[PDB]
């Protein structure tokens, strides 16, 4: 009736020792053929979390080709009961099943919001022209530009994209229009920046966008603004992130809600790692 | 998703529900505030849009003396304001006050709260009623609540957690009248009735648990541990899960017999489990000993009918089957001849959790044994003898007759339990 | 040492059983497992 | 005469914190123990040789019969009056300008008698550095001072002695280097100082200030303090043993390492548990003659862990340490650390990693996982 | 929530109520000014039971004070705790009762009850849910036995459902302080047995016996005798106002103690008593409370329980305590003293538990006891009443004011039937 | 998670075997070197045969 464990020469011990030896053999042959799960997912997180530098604006104007970050501001929201606080940032996010299984990044990758202020490999965006070969030119209100993210990979460039909703392709939680990342070049990658004030929108159309200011991002093929939801959370391998959709929110005065506001955050001149905020 | 409604009635019900919902909160990691620091909780904790969980229990009492302690103590923010129902005047240890005059005015509010809580239950398993025989509220109000619940809700399961009078000591004088008059009523409108007392838990906590000076909290924590081990199959995952319907079906052969006995193993302190080996054989031969049952009656006098074992923790079915075979080989346990297969088994993975400042040690495996026996007729015969020896001289009868009932209810309540005694010997006769 | 009280005027008494038991249950000497830090 | 201390032990077999009363009679060096919650005797009046009166202070882990006891408070007013009024506490801070000069400072401290309880090498970032500089908000030279703090690594030490504040201020002397040189001769600042801004040392002046500095550097609440300066590349591990620390040759070990030319990028103080000692020495289990004696010498007292950055100036650090046996070292390689600071084979006062391939795991067990 | 309306009449009832309203002013931490000076928060949760809220945070008692003579109001209003009682709650006449039951029940108490009934009915409807009534008077006097038992009939015909409780000062043979006192004691017993649910008979000789051997007082004045009585009323309603483990209000006690409607005569006891030099040595423990509680010299009535048989026994515990020691101590005294209890009612003992002990103390227990041996007390009155009635002594103070002699011939008949009623169940 | 714990435990076991196997050879080689260096001066390591 007595049991002693894995050291004592009592009862049936030899068969247990043979189980340990065959498990060692199976581990060794899996090591030799390289099917171990510990060897797979090292490089992807390293390239996603490697630090990056940001651009410095001489005149405070958003220029083409500069390295910027997308930051949603902090604003107290009455309509939400449980919601995140502080300034959010837009970051790429693969699915956790894909992160476990495939070492290579897959298309499309989701978008989310993380409370992070330092630039990392997940959230450094380059503002690019739609007809290309344009560098050092002022980005103006009501124009076309693309937000290319390398993701820590020099080989591939990915564009923010969002198409018209169907009965099969929608967001995970809100079931609204959703935004993803695909490498294909089309018109669904072009985004448009506008002034928040509706009365001064048409007057400020065509002026250079200043850095670190509140602007709205609108897709040209939809005119649904990029928005971040705080009362619905996405649980991923990186933790708890906020949902990002493409929808226009208007109050009773028909002005845009603080969900739609965004800043193109640039870097500090003294320290490249620290941002302007 | 599967969920049950807890109804605690009386001072015993409230002071058991305190130490029971404490264990539920600690098992699911629910703070006394009401928020989980971070779906198995949905069996007892209903969600809210703010991430706040509220229980599916109803506390009822005709005096606010203990409900105000609930509303004032550590768990004030957790329970609903309307899930704790109070009256102004107590039943004063009277079945007539509990059933006809004082217990008739708040039954509408209690039924409304039961209906409101049952409407949000997507799939309801049944009701568990925690009460005491020896109290006026816990007899009369529970009887009328059982009647109205059986009229309204048709075929839901009804399980009883009933505090029965101890054979030697008790806390009242008119508890034979109360016990007779409520056991006459609750026979037809109940499905199963787990029975406990106080002297058996006193003896257990003295001999096994090594404190010479116990308390109602020490009793109530063991009762809550037993209830949690009963509902652990619905709450968590295991090899073989039991249900309320399953051990309602698997424990009672006849509609007039719904009286098991509850036993729990192991009960031990933190000092002694450090040294004693806790094996499946020892925790299953702990239950079958007469010194470890929580009803002061000896099963060597009677014959078993059915048994249901619930195992939790690092347990293996091979050793479970070997221990059950050893139990079947051992002779001093007798069984009725018409039940050749007497055992039910349920398996759960999670080992039991202990409370800070607690008394039981942190164990790896545990077992709860619910066994139908014929050796409750002995205690019922003693209570019937006490009832006759009181009723011969017409003592304490004017209190009952001046508040609503007539005098024939006593005669009917004795005659029906005499018939149930006759049915006990008829079932116990070998074929 | 007419008496004005039937004792020696102690005051440790102002607490209740249920509240005091639940208070010790909420706050006591915290025991948690301290897992040994492995090499790998 | 007896001294009573309540002690806490974590029971690994059941995971409970258990409080006992440990009673020490210093006339014969005898220990007795009783149980608090059970009110019964736990251990007879037994003459235990390893435990001394110098090891009895709050925050110390003493190994009584293979149990680690952490003394939490004074037992009664008698031991409070006898010990707490005498033993006092202060904080020693070594500035980045004298990191290479730290060995002489520690050695002069050990002559002065200040018992080191916790030692750490750390780098302050801007937030905790500004929290450090709160009293200096009058801005004499605030930006230069905060830059001087944030450039290099600092050393934080806890030192116990009677009249600790007064004696440490006497050793430090005036803050200005030239003023200290004129006023005194043997001051630490005067001996190893450059100017007023770089005084090479610091210390609190009042009890509340010392408590605030304690809560700033070493959080007793449970929060993580400032990190170390472990680089985790091209380095090996070294251990200064409890007997060497208690004897007071730590400063001589640091000076000998500096004279050899090896660079110590990080170092700190541990008071390790026997489970960690066995997990560390399971590789030596069964391959050396004396395993249990090395384990006991490792967990008997406080350990000092160092990351030695191999500059390959002369040879390997193992070759500098020399043979394991002190007599073999004294007869073959008389210039080695074990030949200088070793008395028997069990206690050699310096431990060095034997396998060159294990340097990364050796540093990462101490300064990454145990950090 | 459950408000207790205290009543007192006569000279003795006024002086007991002056001491009773002192100890629960101490227990609830109420100063003689009228405000609250306490430290805990358990004192204020149930304070409307005994005290009425007013403006400025002033609490006043829900008590009335009645006597036909204004002599005893002056000592009450000028006592240590005299400023708390409301001035409108003193009802006084100008002519004293003078140890005659007829003056208190037919002539001088005839018009005084109309002013009291205005005061009582105002405080009766002020309660949200009235628990019942409580009274303290003297049988050997004129006002307490005269008007007090006249009010008992008049309150009972108004609110029949509410419980009535009585704390009586029954006479004494050797400590007799009145000549004509068997008349006033006999004629009030008839007015008690019909309109009362609980009667606590307190006698004057047993209190002098307790303070001599147990508290060892040299000069046991009335302030010492009233205080042991004053501790009893606090210990019986202790669960109506404080949290506990097993509550027992006034209706809970009457259900267990009273099997038959005429068996409502108790005899009380208070468990923890010891002198100042014996306080620091005797360890106050639950076995020590149990042993002292059942003693014959411990009781507050002039009856020996060894000559009778207990019908039902109640015990209300106070303080922090376990219950296993309580359950086996009540069981051990029931097993060993099997001849001291009746055999037709099993489980003669009722137990109740509270949390808060009395102030200055750590554990306490109040004994309420229904015993057959109360008829020994009533036989001494009845044998004295016949010796006076056979010679028609002192009757011209009674039949000369408007009273028939039939009330004398009938009150001996009811008292004779009750003492023969206890004797059957012995 | 548990699979990763199992694989890490097996890897630690194999690392312990490899480290012991190397440390044996290192200790024996250094013992031989010390024996030769002692015999150079004229003293020898002590081993008893009684
Ligand atoms: N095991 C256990 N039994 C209890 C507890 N509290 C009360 N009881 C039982 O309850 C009985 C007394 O009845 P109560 O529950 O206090 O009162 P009640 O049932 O509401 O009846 P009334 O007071 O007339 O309204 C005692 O005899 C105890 O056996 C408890 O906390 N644990
Ligand atoms: N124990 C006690 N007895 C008292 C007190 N005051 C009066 N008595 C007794 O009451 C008896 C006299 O009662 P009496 O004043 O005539 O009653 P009344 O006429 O109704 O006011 C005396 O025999 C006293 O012993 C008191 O404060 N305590
Ligand atoms: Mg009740």
């Amino acid at each position: 009736q007595n049991v002693y464990g894995p050291g004592v020469r009592i009862g049936n011990w030899n068969e247990d020792v043979y189980l340990e030896e065959e498990l060692m053999k199976d581990f060794l042959e899996k090591r030799d053929k390289g099917k171990l799960l510990i060897q797979r997912s090292r490089r992807l997180k390293q390239n996603l979390l490697r630090p990056m530098q940001l651009s410095v604006t001489e005149d405070g104007y958003i220029h083409y080709g500069d390295k910027v970050m997308l930051v949603n501001p902090d604003d107290p929201d009455t309509e939400a009961d449980v919601f995140l606080r502080g300034d959010l940032s837009l970051c790429m996010t693969p699915d956790e099943i894909q992160s476990h299984l495939k070492d290579e990044l897959e298309v499309p990758c989701g978008l989310s919001a993380v409370q992070a202020k330092t630039p990392i490999g997940r959230n450094t965006f380059i503002i690019l022209s739609v007809h290309r070969d344009a560098t050092g030119q002022v980005l103006r209100y009501g124009q076309d530009f693309c937000l290319g993210i390398t993701g820590g990979f020099d080989n591939k460039m990915l564009y923010l994209s969002s198409d018209h909703r169907t009965l099969l392709k929608s967001s995970k939680r809100s079931w609204l229009q959703e935004v993803y990342l695909t490498d294909e070049v089309s018109h669904v990658n072009c985004w448009q920046a506008a002034f928040p004030d509706p009365q001064l929108r048409l007057e400020y159309e065509g002026f250079p966008v200043p850095a670190n200011a509140k602007i709205l991002i609108n897709h040209c093929h939809t005119n649904r603004g990029l928005a971040a939801h705080r009362h619905l959370f996405l649980s991923t391998y990186f933790g708890k992130e906020a949902e990002v959709v493409a929808h226009t929110y208007l109050d009773s005065h028909r002005v845009e809600k603080p969900r739609n506001h965004w800043m193109l955050v640039t870097g500090n001149p003294r320290d490249a790692s620290s941002s302007m905020l | 998703m599967r969920e049950c409604i807890s109804i605690h009635v009386g001072q015993a019900g409230v002071q058991i529900g305190n130490a029971c919902w404490e264990l539920y909160c600690l098992e699911h990691g629910i703070q006394p505030d009401g928020q989980m620091p971070s779906d198995s909780f949905n069996t007892f904790f209903s969600e809210t849009g703010a991430g706040k969980h509220v229980p599916r229990a109803v506390f009822v009492d005709l005096e606010p003396t203990v409900i105000d302690e609930v509303r004032t103590g550590t768990y004030r923010q957790l329970f609903h304001p309307e899930q704790l129902i109070t009256g102004k005047e107590d039943a004063a240890n009277n079945y007539a006050r509990g059933h006809y005059t004082i217990g008739k005015e708040i039954i509408d509010l209690v039924l409304d709260r039961i209906r409101k809580l049952a409407d949000q239950c997507t799939g309801l398993q049944g009701f568990l009623v925690f009460h005491s025989f020896g109290g006026g509220t816990g007899s009369g109000f529970t009887s009328l609540l059982m009647e109205r619940l059986s009229v309204d809700y048709g075929k839901k399961s009804k399980l009883e957690f009933s505090i029965y009078p101890a054979p030697q000591v008790s806390t009242a004088v008119v508890e034979p009248y109360n016990s007779i008059l409520t056991t006459h009523t609750t026979l037809e409108h109940s499905d199963c009735a787990f029975m406990v007392d106080n002297e058996a838990i006193y003896d257990i906590c003295r001999r096994n648990l090594d404190i010479e000076r116990p308390t109602y909290t020490n009793l109530n924590r063991l009762i809550g541990q037993i209830v949690s081990s009963i509902t652990a199959s619905l709450r968590f995952d295991g090899a073989l899960n039991v249900d309320l319907t399953e051990f309602q079906t698997n424990l009672v052969p006849y509609p007039r017999i719904h009286f098991p006995l509850a036993t729990y193993a192991p009960v031990i302190s933190a000092e002694k489990a450090y040294h004693e080996q806790l094996s499946v054989a020892e925790i299953t031969n702990a239950c079958f000993e007469p010194a470890n049952q929580m009803v002061k009656c000896d099963p060597r006098h009677g014959k078993y009918m059915a048994c249901c074992l619930l195992y939790r923790g690092d347990v293996v079915p091979k050793d479970v089957n070997a221990a059950i075979a050893t139990i079947k080989t051992k002779r001093t346990i007798q069984f009725v001849d018409w039940c050749p297969t007497g055992f039910k088994v349920g398996i759960n993975y999670q080992p039991p959790t202990v409370v800070p400042g607690g008394d039981l040690a942190k164990v790896q495996r545990a077992v709860c044994m619910l066994s139908n026996t014929t050796a409750i007729a002995e205690a019922w015969a003693r209570l019937d003898h006490k009832f006759d020896l009181m009723y011969a001289k017409r003592a304490f009868v004017h209190w009952y007759v001046g508040e609503g009932m007539e005098e024939g209810e006593f005669s009917e309540a004795r005659e029906d339990m005499a018939a149930l005694e006759k049915d006990y010997e008829e079932v116990g006769v070998d074929s | 040492p007419t008496y004005r009280r039937l004792g020696t005027d102690e005051s440790p008494i102002w607490t209740s059983e249920t509240h005091e038991k639940l208070s010790q249950m909420c706050l006591n000497t915290e025991w948690v497992e301290m897992k040994s830090k492995a090499l790998l | 005469e007896r001294f009573v201390f309540i002690a806490e032990w974590y029971d690994p077999n059941a995971s409970l914190l258990r409080r006992y009363e440990l009673l020490f009679y210093p006339g014969d060096g005898s220990v007795e123990m009783h149980d608090v919650k059970n009110h019964r005797t736990f251990l007879k009046r037994t003459k235990y040789d390893n435990l001394h009166l110098e090891d009895l202070f709050i925050g110390n882990k003493v190994n009584v019969f293979s149990r680690q006891l952490v003394l939490i408070d004074y037992g009664d007013q008698y031991t409070a009056r006898q010990l707490g009024s005498r033993k006092e506490k202060t904080l020693a801070l070594i500035k980045p300008d004298a990191i290479s000069k730290a060995g002489e400072i520690i050695e002069i401290i050990n002559k002065a008698g200040f018992t080191i309880t916790k030692l750490k090498m750390m780098m302050l970032s801007r937030k905790e550095a500004l929290d450090f500089h709160v009293d200096h908000q009058s801005r004499p030279f605030f930006n230069e001072l905060i830059q001087f703090i944030t450039t290099g690594p600092i050393i934080a030490m806890e030192i116990l002695r009677d009249d600790a504040i007064c004696e440490w201020k006497r050793l430090l002397g005036p803050a200005n280097s030239g003023v200290a040189r004129t006023d005194a001769s043997e001051s630490i600042r005067a001996l190893f100082g450059t100017d007023g801004i770089r005084n090479a040392a610091h210390g609190p002046d009042s009890f509340a200030s010392a408590a605030r500095e304690m809560e700033l550097f070493f959080p007793s609440s449970g929060g993580c303090g400032p990190a170390n300066t472990a680089k985790f590349t091209n380095c090996t591990c070294c251990i200064v043993k409890p007997h060497a620390v208690s004897e007071g040759l730590l400063g001589k070990i640091l000076m000998a390492i500096r004279d050899a030319g090896f660079e110590i990028s990080a170092m700190q103080m541990f008071n390790m548990d026997r489970v960690n000692v066995e997990e560390f020495y399971e590789v030596y289990k069964g391959v050396v003659t004396e395993y249990h004696d090395m384990v006991t010498e490792m967990y008997s007292g406080p350990c000092v862990a160092m990351e030695i950055q191999q500059n390959n100036a002369t040879k390997t650090f193992r070759e500098f340490c020399g043979p394991a046996d002190p007599e073999i070292a004294r007869h073959l390689r008389p210039g080695t650390l074990r030949a200088i600071f070793g008395k028997t084979k069990i206690q050699n006062a310096v431990h060095c990693t034997d396998l060159p391939e294990d340097g990364l795991l050796e540093v990462q067990y101490f300064f990454k996982i145990l950090d | 929530m459950r408000e207790i309306v205290h009543l007192q009449a006569g000279q003795c009832g006024n002086q007991i109520g002056a001491k009773f309203w002192e100890v629960i002013s101490d227990e609830h931490g109420i100063d003689p000014t009228g405000t609250y000076h306490g430290d805990s928060d358990l004192q204020l949760e149930r304070i409307n039971v005994y005290y009425n809220e007013a403006t400025g945070g002033k609490y006043v008692p829900r008590a009335v004070l009645v006597d036909l003579e204004p002599g005893t109001m002056d000592s009450v209003r000028s006592g240590p705790f005299g400023q708390i009682f409301r001035p409108d709650n003193f009802v006084f006449g100008q002519s004293g009762a003078g140890n005659n039951w007829a003056k208190g029940h037919y002539t001088e108490g005839a018009e005084l009850v109309d002013s009291v009934l205005d005061v009582v009915r105002k405080e009766a409807e002020s309660c949200d849910c009235l628990q019942g009534f409580q009274l303290t008077h003297s049988l050997g006097g004129g006002t307490g036995s005269g008007m007090g038992t006249l009010l008992i009939s008049k309150i009972r015909e108004e609110y029949p459902d509410r419980i009535m409780n009585t704390f009586s000062v029954v006479p004494s043979p050797k400590v007799s302080d009145t000549v004509v006192e068997p008349y006033n004691a006999t004629l009030s017993v008839h007015q008690l047995v019909e309109n009362t649910d609980e009667t606590y008979c307190i006698d004057n000789e047993a209190l002098y016996d307790i303070c001599f051997r147990t508290l060892k007082l040299t000069t046991p004045t009335y302030g010492d005798l009233n205080h042991l009585v004053s501790a009893t009323m606090s210990g019986v309603t202790t669960c109506l106002r404080f949290p506990g483990q097993l509550n027992a209000d006034l209706r809970k006690l009457a259900v267990n103690m009273v099997p038959f409607p005429r068996l409502h005569f108790f005899m009380p006891g208070f468990a923890p008593l010891t002198s100042r030099g014996s306080q620091q040595y005797r360890a106050l423990t639950v076995p020590e409370l149990t042993q002292q509680m059942f003693d014959a010299k411990n009781m507050m009535a002039a009856c020996d329980p060894r000559h009778g048989r207990y019908l039902t026994v109640a015990a209300v515990f106070r303080g922090r305590m376990s219950m296993k020691e309580v359950d086996e101590q009540m069981l051990n005294v029931q097993n060993k003293n099997s001849s001291y209890f009746v055999e037709w009612i099993p489980n003669n003992v009722k137990t109740a538990v509270c949390d808060i002990p009395p102030r200055g103390l750590k554990m306490s227990a109040t004994f309420i006891g229904n015993s057959t041996a109360i008829q020994e007390l009533f036989k001494r009155i009845s044998e004295q009443f016949t010796a006076m009635f056979r010679r028609k002594a002192f009757l011209h103070w009674y039949t000369g004011e408007g009273m028939d002699e039939m009330e004398f011939t009938e009150a001996e008949s009811n008292m004779n039937d009750l003492v023969s009623e206890y004797q059957q169940y012995q | 998670q548990d699979t990763m714990v199992q694989e890490l435990a097996l890897a630690k076991k194999q690392l312990l075997m490899v480290r012991q196997a190397a440390l044996h050879q290192l200790f024996e080689k250094e013992h031989q070197q010390y024996q030769q260096e002692l015999n150079q001066m004229g003293k020898a390591f002590y081993v008893e045969r009684f």
